[PDB]
């Protein structure tokens, strides 16, 4: 899932693993 | 075609040689010259009526424009001496001159 | 193959399309051989009664 | 001809970046003011693109990954084509594309191209305006079948994009007046098709055209003075990516997002539009892939009796050959296959090495000493004094025939079938000769005899492959 | 380059010959070649002429119909017919590169490397 503040805004991006461990593929939020 | 030069030509060592080519309506003809001293291969000394193959010293002075086409040795000295040919292509036919004639006095 | 109304159109064809298209698999124009003339394909009128 | 000029120069290659380029109409169909979401060979955006020049010569045979993209800055026209090829020798087709100023030829010769190909470049003084160009590419080209001839293709920025599918050779460009300094602008432009000419040909290396002059000459070099203009031109790659192409109100592609660039340009695909409004979209599946296969099956058993026949401390003669029924086990034709002290082997329907996975119902051996004059004999629909009087086989599917001289062991003892004694002196074709047929059965009865099954080793804690005695 | 010429030797008026002309390194190819005489007391007028790809052939009028020039980049010499002699096919025979490709770019370069020449002499 990618979270965005909308094209309006800015160009950054947030991605959520929806059920996943952080251990397979800039900061990382478990 | 033809290409036109005189028989011989004469200068002291230190002068100024020069030398043409006449013929019809040369100069919208890319015209080459050439060295050759007796008893030798000949070698290249302009070509495009103003180039100069490297290694060709400076003084090999040549232009071309209307009837006649010319070569001038500017400091002219005693290696000149030697038989110098004009050259030309028409309708790819290769076209020699008489040949003038060098006498370094 | 087809059936509906041949009219002018004022769509710019670029000189290598030889057909347009609308959406979901239907011609929408087409230009005709032997005078690559740009005809618009209209479906011929229809409707419930 | 054939003058090559690739003296030393070895620079690394340099990379600019393609900012948002080479986006060409991927069909032939117009669109009305619609999102069409496109999956074909692109390049990706913000891609390296290398950077090399019409100076330090430049001119690398590059590979042809999947089709190319090529830019050039040029204020002169000094780029004058490439030539597509796989081998860029003889014993291969090869593609040569070359425009002089109003004209452009496209062949695809058996050409014998140089090393350093390109096209010398001359102006003559009467009028200076032909830039008589000579041909320096190829020695020899000969024995072909495609010319085709057109207006040419060509700070006056070119864009190619030439790919090879299914037996076509595309060709999309777009030429840019341009104004940026060095580099490929930030604008987008949509390229769009020239041709498509039907070549059929393999392309995997390519390689462009160059226009030099010749400012000097030295007596014996052929290589003095080849200066190389001012240019400069970009090799970038195609590879297969999802595109959301903008089409316009005219079917113009005013803009396009790249899926697999990055995740919100996948988000604009998915969502097809070029704006997102604030929220949480779901776009694909994260899954882990496999990285290796185990396979692994029961514990080896019973062999075969492959123990008992080729063995046989006698054989019996071929009037009264003998057949034995061997049934539940598993059958190794590996190893007598990869024996070497068998003189024949003649198998009928299937390979050798393929019997470790096929299964059979029963297997009967069919074993007795002939000559080898009389191995002919083994074989459907043959006549002879052993075909007519003795073992005959039937015209119908055969199994496998092994046979081998058996003159140290077995040279009146051994008969034939008005029965006939063999003269078998132990000092070619009159030697004893052991013959076994193989003969299968594969629809009598469920199969009882079938080849192992290699096993692998386990690894645990890892995504992996697995099959359990079937599972 | 370095090219050397042999072949030249006494014939009588009518005869053949074969010129020769071997060069130094593979840059051969890259040169078209062209045959040019030396009457013994005259000056340098053309023979022939041969691209690098040996696909124009162009004589002198004077030898039109006699010669037959052909070249092998792989063996990376030049050759020259002799036929049906003249008595002033005598001379030194001298073959000289050009470096221009084909029909149109010899107009733009000299005749510039030159193998010392072979001579021919033509008498009964
Ligand atoms: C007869 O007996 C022996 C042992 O059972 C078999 O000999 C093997 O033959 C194969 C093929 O020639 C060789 O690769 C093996 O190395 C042999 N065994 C040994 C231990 O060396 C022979 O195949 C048997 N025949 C049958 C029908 O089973
Ligand atoms: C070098 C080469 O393969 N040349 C081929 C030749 O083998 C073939 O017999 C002939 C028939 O078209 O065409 C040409
Ligand atoms: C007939 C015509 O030219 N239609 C449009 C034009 O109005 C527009 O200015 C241009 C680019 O915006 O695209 C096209
Ligand atoms: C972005 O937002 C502004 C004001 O919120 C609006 O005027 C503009 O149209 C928006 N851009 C779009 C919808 O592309
Ligand atoms: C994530 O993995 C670590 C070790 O890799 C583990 O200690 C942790 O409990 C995991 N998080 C879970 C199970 O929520
Ligand atoms: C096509 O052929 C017809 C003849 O039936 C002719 O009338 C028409 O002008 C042709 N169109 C062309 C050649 O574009």
């Amino acid at each position: 899932s990618v979270i965005t503040p909308g094209t309006n805004t800015s160009n950054q991006v947030a991605v959520l693993y929806q059920d996943v461990n952080c251990t397979e593929v800039s900061n990382v939020f478990q | 075609y033809e290409l036109t030069q005189p028989p011989s030509v004469s200068v002291s060592p230190g002068q100024t040689a020069t030398i043409t080519c006449s013929g019809d309506k040369l100069g919208d003809k890319y015209a080459c010259w050439y060295q050759q001293r007796p008893g030798q291969s000949p070698v290249l000394v302009i070509y495009q009526d103003s180039k100069r193959p490297s290694g060709i010293p400076e003084r090999f002075s040549g232009s071309n424009s209307g009837n006649t086409a010319t070569l001038t040795i500017g400091g002219t000295q005693a290696m000149d001496e030697a038989a110098y040919f004009c050259q030309a292509w028409d309708s790819n036919t290769g076209v020699f001159g008489g040949g003038t004639k060098l006498t370094v006095l | 193959t087809g059936t509906g109304v041949l009219t002018e159109s004022n769509k710019k064809f670029l000189p290598f399309q030889q057909f347009g298209r609308d959406i979901a698999d239907t011609t929408d124009a087409v230009r005709d051989p032997q005078t690559l003339e740009i005809l618009d394909i209209t479906p011929c009128s229809f409707g419930g009664v | 001809q054939c003058v090559n000029l690739t003296t030393r120069t070895q620079l690394p290659p340099a990379y600019t970046n393609s900012f948002t380029r080479g986006v060409y109409y991927p069909d032939k169909v117009f669109r009305s003011s619609v999102l069409h979401s496109t999956q074909d060979l692109f390049l990706p955006f913000f891609s390296n693109v290398t950077w090399f020049h019409a100076k330090r010569f430049d001119n690398p045979v590059l590979p042809f990954n999947d089709g190319v993209y090529f830019a050039s800055t040029e204020k002169s026209n000094i780029i004058r084509g490439w030539i597509f090829g796989t081998t860029l020798d003889s014993k291969t087709q090869s593609l040569l594309i070359v425009n002089n100023a109003t004209n452009v030829v496209i062949k695809v010769c058996e050409f014998q191209f140089c090393n350093d190909p390109f096209l010398g470049v001359y102006y003559h003084k009467n009028n200076k305006s032909w830039m008589e160009s000579e041909f320096r590419v190829y020695s020899s080209a000969n024995n072909c079948t495609f010319e085709y001839v057109s207006q040419p293709f060509l700070k006056n920025l070119r864009e190619f994009v030439f790919k090879n599918i299914d037996g076509y050779f595309k060709i999309y460009s777009k030429h840019t007046p341009i104004n940026l300094v060095r580099d490929l602008p930030q604008g987008f432009s949509a390229l769009e098709p020239l041709v498509d000419l039907p070549i059929g040909i393999n392309i995997t290396r390519f390689q462009t055209l160059l226009a030099l002059h010749r400012s000097y000459l030295t007596p014996g070099d052929s290589s003095s003075g080849w200066t190389a203009g001012a240019a400069a031109y970009y090799v970038g790659y195609l590879q297969p990516r999802t595109f959301l192409l903008k089409y316009n109100e005219n079917g113009t592609i005013t803009d396009a997002v790249d899926c697999a660039l990055d995740p919100l340009s996948e988000t604009k695909c998915t969502l097809k539009s070029f704006t997102v409004e604030k929220g949480i979209y779901q776009t694909s599946n994260f899954r882990v892939q496999p990285t290796e296969s185990i396979v692994r099956f029961p514990n080896i058993t019973n062999l075969c009796p492959f123990g008992e026949v080729f063995n046989a401390t006698r054989f019996a003669s071929v009037y009264a050959w003998n057949r034995k029924r061997i049934s539940n086990c598993v059958a190794d034709y590996s190893v007598l296959y990869n024996s070497a002290s068998f003189s024949t082997f003649k198998c009928y329907g299937v390979s050798p090495t393929k019997l470790n996975d096929l299964c059979f119902t029963n297997v009967y051996a069919d074993s007795f000493v002939i000559r080898g004059d009389e191995v002919r004999q083994i074989a459907p629909g043959q006549t002879g004094k052993i075909a007519d009087y003795n073992y005959k086989l039937p015209d119908d599917f055969t199994g496998c025939v092994i046979a081998w001289n058996s003159n140290n062991l077995d040279s009146y003892n051994y008969l034939y079938r008005p029965l006939q004694s063999y003269g078998f002196q132990p000092t070619v074709g009159y030697q004893p000769y052991r013959v076994v047929v193989l003969s299968f059965e594969l629809l009598h009865a469920p199969a009882t005899v079938c080849g192992p099954k290699k096993s692998t080793n386990l690894v645990k804690n890892k995504c992996v492959n697995f099959n359990f005695n079937g599972l | 380059v370095q090219l050397v010429e042999s072949g030249g030797g006494l014939v009588k008026p009518g005869g053949s010959l074969r010129l020769s002309c071997a060069a130094s390194e593979f840059t051969f190819s890259s040169y078209s070649m062209n045959w040019v005489r030396q009457a013994p007391g005259k000056g340098l007028e053309w023979v022939s002429s041969i691209s690098s790809s040996g696909s124009q052939i162009y004589y002198a009028d004077s030898v039109k119909g006699r010669f037959t020039i052909s070249r092998d980049n792989a063996k990376k010499s030049l050759y020259l017919q002799m036929n049906s002699l003249r008595v002033e096919d005598t001379a030194v025979y001298y073959c000289a590169t050009n470096g221009g490709a084909h029909s149109s770019t010899w107009s733009f370069y000299g005749m510039d490397v030159w193998g010392q020449g072979t001579t021919v002499t033509v008498s009964s």
